[PDB]
């Protein structure tokens, strides 16, 4: 029980985001340096519960 | 390496900065995009499998 | 153009038919049929490109 005495800190990332400004910098070519890089996403909305 | 600061860790943030050379953009005028701008769209034959109620579409 | 007209809406309505009837997890679906087809540059894949 010694590990759960302390409170864990949960570090979450600053929200930004400038696609809505610039809409143009994001079109139908996109970079990504996997390409199994849309598998998490279609294996959740698929699957929630597992 | 490592920052101090108000006594606390002043930690670096952001991309990783890479030696900028004068040829590394000259290299994409050079490239110019030399791919013909011709909005060329290419199809998707739809494969019929067991269920036949959901489609699934193939690349060639 | 009457007979042009007919022979563009009577194409993609069909192919909208079987577009609808695709799970959300795989490769080319409901969302990213657009892009993957589109091998150019336009502003935003939008109007006449669809």
């Amino acid at each position: 029980s010694a590990w759960f005495i302390n409170a864990g800190m949960v570090n979450m990332p600053t929200l930004s985001c400038a696609n809505g400004y610039y809409p143009a910098l994001t079109n139908v070519n996109p970079y990504h340096r996997l390409d199994t890089w849309k598998d998490t996403l279609n294996h959740w909305v698929a699957y929630p519960d597992m | 390496a490592a920052m101090f600061s108000r006594n606390k860790p002043l930690y670096m943030t952001g991309g990783s900065v890479r030696t900028i050379a004068t040829g590394n953009y000259r290299d994409a005028a050079e490239r110019l995009r030399a791919m013909d701008e011709t909005l060329r769209l290419k199809p998707f034959k739809i494969t019929e499998k067991l269920d036949f109620r959901v489609a699934a579409y193939a690349i060639p | 153009l009457f007979y042009h007209s007919v022979a563009m809406i009577e194409s993609c309505y069909v192919e909208l038919g079987n577009v609808a009837r695709v799970s959300d997890s795989d490769a080319i679906n409901k969302y990213t049929f657009t892009e993957l087809s589109v091998q150019g540059r336009p502003v935003m894949n939008r109007g006449i490109i669809v």
